[PDB]
């Protein structure tokens, strides 16, 4: 199937920080890529769709970009409430696939 | 009668007006309508009639259980009065077999039916109500052909067959018949990876066929066949408006000489009129099924690898089921240009609607207009709850 | 307010069958493809299939074209998923989600249920 | 074949002899008769056949529930052998749509079918079994036409359409076709307030149409159309013998240039032969419904605002149901005068007989005699209790 390569399942950062998550697709998905945030309980929320479109009521700080096989989510000012796992996904063709995910953490002493 | 000649060109297509619709399944629940599939329409110098692969059983009889199966010795190619339903009492068997095509060269009709077991199939070519030529299998693996009318120029009727793998390379040939006789044949060339279920139209002494790449393409192979020189060519619709199905979502740019990847080992018979800015594509609405149908103006869809729709027209809502579709034209209608036409086999029953044990269909066809007519939706119209 | 309400957890004996209730409220049920997804350790997130209430259309992840049979009750506005022949490996979390493109297969899964955790044990 | 020509005049009408009657609903309960409505009859140089708007379902099948509804994508104009019932197996689809008209100019037939949604309807004009012209909606509000045969003179076939309000002023046009092509058109003039469902006859190179003023008239608008000059005129039957329905009781004097008031936003298609003293009117017997039917001699009914019947002839008892009715004539019968003819659609089922879920009909037609024949009543003949 189209394999979704998400390289880095752990990203330490500090509140205030501009973090950037990257995603990879086996083949050229032509922008049909989305991003999901799964907060620690289980809530899977959608943020960006079709590479750059923010979903309804999604913080203006979240960015999404990338073309061809490489895409990326850019979180501007890391807030405590962003410490979740982000999953990229492609809907270019069936079946739909998801990357491995990337768990954001804090850099401390 | 002299042999026809692709003398004219296609008229400016601005709208698709309703042309025929036989509410076969509607009426079929209380009448003697034969179970069919793989329909199409063709015209002779004084009539246009529907055609299909009958299953040798009506819809309400017990012999309809199992009609999903598309190959048995109880299937014949039947023709019938434009827009009436294929009834036992009005249909006219044309030949025996489970894959066909038929064109009228001017003088008479040529019908071809393929029958036999998968590894041992044959195509008997009838010309004028009489069998005249036979062609045994070459790759011994489901010798199949067009499934829609063929086109002829000055006596020569090119026609496309395929014998082999339906999920890997195979062997297709362009046979050239005249009055039933094989004038020659040739293996497929051009850049088209796999060919299946070609929809051909004619205009300006050149035949154009849009087919099905079951193997790897979501875009579609095309075959520009020359009736006189008896050569041909192949490639793909450069357009990123993919028209096969299943199919991945629409890209920004498309492939011209190689298949568009994403989905493989599947597709549907479809068609298209490629006339420069005057080009329309037909496709299903769902990217995952044969539900809904639409027509779209995509100028230079054959050459431009970025071409996007500039006009449209729905035919079947997404919620309604479509199926195969193809082209045909009245090469005998009075006029200075050939009015492009097409039909969409509305499929009813299995595998989608499985409350019934049969699988059958009805036809809806349309032709072009130079007027910008308003659109209406054309569903099959039957209520599956009534056959329970 | 799209709301895809889904039970907390299912407990079933290995080898049995089970049904995933996915009661949807908040929009025209008949208008949006309903997807299902499995989230398990190792494999991660996986799409099972799609049920379109508008006309009953379904498609499955070829790797699940046995394990699952999609269906839905239009009256009660619920989508369903029955898993056949449960084993230890079936223990994961199943989510039903709505399509951003409605009948289309683009626009991502705009809305998700809370997730049903299925357990296979004795 | 040369184009016909309205060379003769109407013969002296003294009696109406029986001409056709297909006991469609009678036979229909145990045969494969299509559900219809809006019938009429027309003749070509060698045949006269029935025509109607099929509903794409037979009477006994489950798909007849809901046939009251007069507009859907499952309706086609079908023609059939004079006096036989419209059976799936013998009917012949003519075009797709839910409003029509058809005349034979001598050489070939012209059929027109209107289909589409209320705000986006179109009329594709077929001439000789092939579509040739299309006309999209102008007021985007139920583009509708005659519902009975049209008349042609030397190649020109005038025909009347209406697009707009069915309960307030609208836009009607008199299109003039030749071999399928639009030679011209023009907006309605004359004193007629509203035009709908025109019944036209020809004689003496001039066409006369009697229509339906749904808006305000209980009397009926008339349109004297000239096929050569391609002009036309309108007014109302001066006669106080009102022929529309519903309709107020008969007055002593009538209105000639304005609609007769009392009942509005309703009516029925009807007809009349206006030939000086040789003039007969047709009308329903009930002033409140389409029950019963009668013919009456009302001399100078078109000019005389006081004219009352001098002869009569019942056709359908008051207790029996009638419906639409119109004119037609065999412009090819050997003779020195055109024998006037007419048909009355006997409506069975909903909304009147609501023990059934369908709505359908049968035809009874008659032509004139110079003899003073005795009268008989001609009901549909079916027993509604049998379809329960
Ligand atoms: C003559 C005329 O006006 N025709 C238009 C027609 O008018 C009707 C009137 O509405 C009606 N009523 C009244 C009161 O007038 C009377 O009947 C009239 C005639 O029938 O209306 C239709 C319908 O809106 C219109 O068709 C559309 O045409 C679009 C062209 O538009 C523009 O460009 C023109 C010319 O330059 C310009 O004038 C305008 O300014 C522009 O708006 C065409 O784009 C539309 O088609 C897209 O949308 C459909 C849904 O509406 C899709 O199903 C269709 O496939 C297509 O969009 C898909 O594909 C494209 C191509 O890649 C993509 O861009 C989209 O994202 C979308 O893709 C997704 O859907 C596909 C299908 O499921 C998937 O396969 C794919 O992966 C994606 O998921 C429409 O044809 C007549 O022109
Ligand atoms: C050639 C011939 O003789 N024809 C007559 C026919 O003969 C048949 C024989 O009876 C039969 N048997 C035998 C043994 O011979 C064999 O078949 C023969 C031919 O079929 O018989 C009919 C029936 O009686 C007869 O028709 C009537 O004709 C009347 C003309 O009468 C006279 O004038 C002549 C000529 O000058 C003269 O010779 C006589 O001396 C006069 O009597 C005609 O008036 C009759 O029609 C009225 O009555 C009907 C009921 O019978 C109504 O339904 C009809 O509408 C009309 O009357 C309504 O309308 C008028 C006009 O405004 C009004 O005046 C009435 O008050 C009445 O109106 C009310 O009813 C309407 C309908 O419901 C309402 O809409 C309205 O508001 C009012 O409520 C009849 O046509 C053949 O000529
Ligand atoms: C054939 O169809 C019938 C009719 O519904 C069904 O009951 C029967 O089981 C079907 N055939 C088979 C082999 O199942
Ligand atoms: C038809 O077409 C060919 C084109 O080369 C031409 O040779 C021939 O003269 C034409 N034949 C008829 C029968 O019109
Ligand atoms: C359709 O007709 C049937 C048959 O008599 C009736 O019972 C049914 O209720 C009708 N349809 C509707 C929508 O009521
Ligand atoms: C028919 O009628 C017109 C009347 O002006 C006349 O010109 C023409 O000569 C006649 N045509 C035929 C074909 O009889
Ligand atoms: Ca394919
Ligand atoms: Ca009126």
């Amino acid at each position: 199937d189209i394999q979704m390569t998400q390289t880095t399942s752990s990203l330490s950062a500090s509140l205030g920080d501009r973090v950037t998550i990257s995603c990879r697709a086996s083949q050229d998905i032509s922008n049909y890529l989305n991003w999901y945030q799964q907060n620690p309980d289980g809530t899977v929320k959608l943020l960006i769709y079709y590479t750059s479109n923010l979903h309804s009521e999604v913080p203006s700080r979240f960015s999404g970009s990338g073309s061809g096989t490489d895409y990326s989510l850019t979180i501007s000012n890391l807030e405590q409430e962003d410490i979740a796992t982000y999953f990229c996904q492609q809907d270019f063709t069936l079946p739909f696939t998801f990357g491995g995910g990337t768990k954001l953490e804090i850099r401390r002493a | 009668r002299e042999f026809n000649n692709l003398t004219k060109g296609l008229c400016t297509i601005n709208s698709w007006h309703i042309y025929g619709k036989d509410n076969a399944v509607r009426i079929g629940e209380d009448s003697d309508v034969l179970v069919t599939r793989e329909p199409y329409v063709s015209c002779d110098p004084d009539e246009c009639r529907f055609y299909a692969l009958s299953q040798g059983t009506t819809i309400r009889g017990k012999h309809s259980n199992g009609t999903i199966h598309d190959r048995s010795q109880y299937r014949d190619l039947i023709s019938w009065p434009l827009s009436s339903p294929p009834t036992v009492y009005n249909s006219r068997v044309e030949c025996i077999g489970w894959s066909s095509t038929s064109c009228h060269d001017g003088r008479a009709r040529m019908s071809i039916c393929i029958s036999g077991p998968n590894n041992n199939a044959s195509a008997v070519i009838w010309y004028n109500r009489r069998p005249v030529t036979e062609i045994n299998t070459w790759a011994r693996n489901i010798l199949r052909t067009q499934e829609s009318e063929c086109v002829c120029q000055n006596g020569v009727c090119p026609v496309v067959f395929t014998d082999g793998s339906a999920t890997g390379p195979a062997e297709t040939r362009i046979y050239y018949f005249k009055e039933g006789k094989i004038l020659k044949w040739e293996p497929l060339t051009g850049t088209a990876k796999h060919i299946e279920e070609c929809s051909c139209y004619g205009e300006q002494a050149g035949v154009t066929c849009t087919c099905r790449d079951n193997w790897q393409g979501s875009n579609r192979p095309v075959i520009q066949i020359d009736p006189v020189a008896m050569t041909h060519t192949s490639q793909y619709i450069c357009s990123p408006v993919l028209t096969d199905n299943p199919r991945p979502n629409d890209p920004t740019v498309g492939k011209c000489n190689d298949p568009y990847p994403g989905n493989n080992n599947n597709g549907v018979k479809g068609f298209s009129y490629l006339d420069g800015g005057n080009t329309w594509l037909g496709r299903t609405i769902s990217i995952a099924s044969r539900s809904g149908y639409e027509m779209l103006k995509v100028p230079n869809a054959l050459t431009d690898d970025r071409s996007k729709p500039t006009q449209g027209q729905t035919i079947v809502l997404n919620t309604d089921w479509s199926g195969y579709s193809g082209s045909f034209m009245d090469y005998w209608a009075e006029g200075e240009c050939y009015r492009a036409c097409f039909y969409v086999e509305l499929i009813r029953g299995r595998p989608k609607e499985d409350k019934v044990w049969w699988t059958s269909n009805s036809i809806v066809s349309m032709c072009s207009s130079t007027e910008f007519l308003g659109q209406w939706n054309w569903p099959d119209g039957a209520k599956i709850e009534y056959f329970l | 307010q799209v709301q895809l309400q889904q039970p907390g957890a299912e407990l079933v004996k290995p080898g049995a069958s089970v049904r995933m209730s996915c009661k949807a409220s908040g929009y025209t049920f008949t208008n949006y493809n309903m997807y299902w997804v499995k989230q398990s350790p190792g494999q991660g997130l996986e799409w099972i299939g799609i049920f379109y209430p508008g006309n009953g259309d379904t498609s499955y992840n070829q790797k699940f074209k046995d394990k699952a049979t999609l269906t839905a009750d239009k009256s009660s506005n619920t989508a369903y998923m029955q898993l056949s022949s449960l084993t230890s490996e079936d223990s994961a979390v199943y989510y039903c989600a709505r399509s951003g493109g409605s009948y289309r297969y683009d626009g991502g899964f705009d809305y998700w249920g809370q997730g049903t955790t299925l357990t296979v044990s004795s």
